[PDB]
This record gives structure tokens, sequence and C-alpha cells, in this order.
């Protein structure tokens, strides 16, 4: 029963979780693995498939990492500014935001070291084709759902 | 923001 301003306690260490297990699962696939293979987790419905993901799906561009750290950076801005902002005395926000935070800092993370991202999430739920992921793009997709049920609101 |  805790109504503050920001709740900066419960923010941080969701952000601080989701990095944590983001980054080591990245680096468990590194160290164990190469790239190309694949093991089974549940039988015919998900598989840890290692691959590296540099943006190669569009096509030819001069710089890309560059312009993908332009804008990861200006979106982590935004992201603390609108935290400040319009979130105020909103968990169910800024929970959201955190989720959007720290899948972006995870994945930023990878490009500036390697400048590549480690994609080990390989599944058949929504349908083949469906390209492989990691935490890091999972909690940026659970913070696009629970904002756009945010956004639901007044409607 | 996303991997690719
Ligand atoms: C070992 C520590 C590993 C990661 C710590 C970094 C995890 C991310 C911590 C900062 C996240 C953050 O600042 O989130 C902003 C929040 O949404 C509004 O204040
Ligand atoms: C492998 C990837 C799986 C990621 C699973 C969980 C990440 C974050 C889970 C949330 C961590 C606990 C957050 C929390 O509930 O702390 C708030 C509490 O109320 C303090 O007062
Ligand atoms: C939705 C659930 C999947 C979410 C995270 C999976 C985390 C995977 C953690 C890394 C496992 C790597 C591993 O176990 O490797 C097996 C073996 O060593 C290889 O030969
Ligand atoms: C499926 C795998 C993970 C589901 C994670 C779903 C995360 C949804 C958690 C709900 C939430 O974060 O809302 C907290 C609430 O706002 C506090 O007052
Ligand atoms: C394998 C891919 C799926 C796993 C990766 C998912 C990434 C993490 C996402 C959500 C963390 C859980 C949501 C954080 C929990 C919310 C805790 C909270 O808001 O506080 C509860 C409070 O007690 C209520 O009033
Ligand atoms: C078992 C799955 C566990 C389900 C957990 C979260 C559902 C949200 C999953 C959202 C997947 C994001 C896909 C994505 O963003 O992929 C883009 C990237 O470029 C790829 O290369
Ligand atoms: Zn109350």
């Amino acid at each position: 029963h805790m109504h503050k301003k920001y709740f900066i306690g419960t923010s941080i260490l969701i952000a601080v979780f989701v990095v944590i297990f983001d980054q080591v699962t990245k680096y468990i696939i590194a160290t164990t693995m190469k790239i190309g293979d694949s093991f089974e987790v549940i039988p015919h419905f998900l598989n840890i498939t290692s691959h590296r993901n540099n943006g190669a799906a569009w096509g030819i561009l001069s710089g890309k990492m560059t312009f993908f750290f332009i804008i990861t950076i200006i979106i982590l801005i935004a992201l603390v500014y609108f935290f400040i902002k319009d979130a105020q005395y909103n968990l169910f926000m800024q929970v959201a935001i955190s989720l959007l935070f720290a899948g972006a800092l995870g994945n930023f993370i990878d490009r500036v070291l390697t400048g590549e991202v480690v994609d080990f999430i390989d599944t058949n739920i929504f349908g083949y084709d469906f390209p492989i992921f990691n935490i890091a793009d999972s909690s940026l997709t659970i913070g696009v759902i629970l904002i756009i049920i945010a956004l639901l609101k007044d409607t | 923001l996303i991997s690719t």
C-alpha cells in the first residue's frame, strides 16, 4: 500500500532484473553454441536457435549501427522524460516504460560492444518466419502491449 | 530498439 509520485524503487529493479536476464541468456547462448546450432526446449514449438542480428533485413545501408545508435539514445532519453512528465502516480505506466527502457538498453549493449544482437528464441507459436528474438525484444513487446492497453483508456 |  504505497502511493508515490515516482515508483523509482520498483521501476529500476524491474529494469535491472530484465537487463540481467537478457544479458545472461544472450551470453549463455554465445558461449555454449555455434551460429546455426539449435536445441529443443518444448518439442515442435520452442527451440533455442543461435542467431546474430545486424539489421540485414533492411538491405544495403551505409552505416546503420550509427543510426540505430542515435535512434536508441534519443528514445532512451524520451522514455525517462516521459516517465517524469506524464507517468506520475501511475505505477502501471511506469512499469511499462521500464519494460520499454530495459528492452531497449539490453539490445543497446549488444550493438555497442559487438555491433550485433544475440537472438536465440525460435518458436512457431506466432506462425513461422517470425524472426529469432531475445528477452530484450520480449520486454519491449510487452511494454508496448501495456501502453496500448494504457492507450485504450478514454475509449 | 528491436534486434533488427
Ligand atoms: C521469454 C520471454 C518472456 C520473459 C521475459 C519478459 C521480460 C520481463 C517482462 C515483465 C517482467 C514482469 C513484470 C514486472 C512485475 C511487476 C511488479 C509490480 O509492478 O509490482 C507489483 C505490485 O505489488 C502491484 O501493486
Ligand atoms: Zn491505497
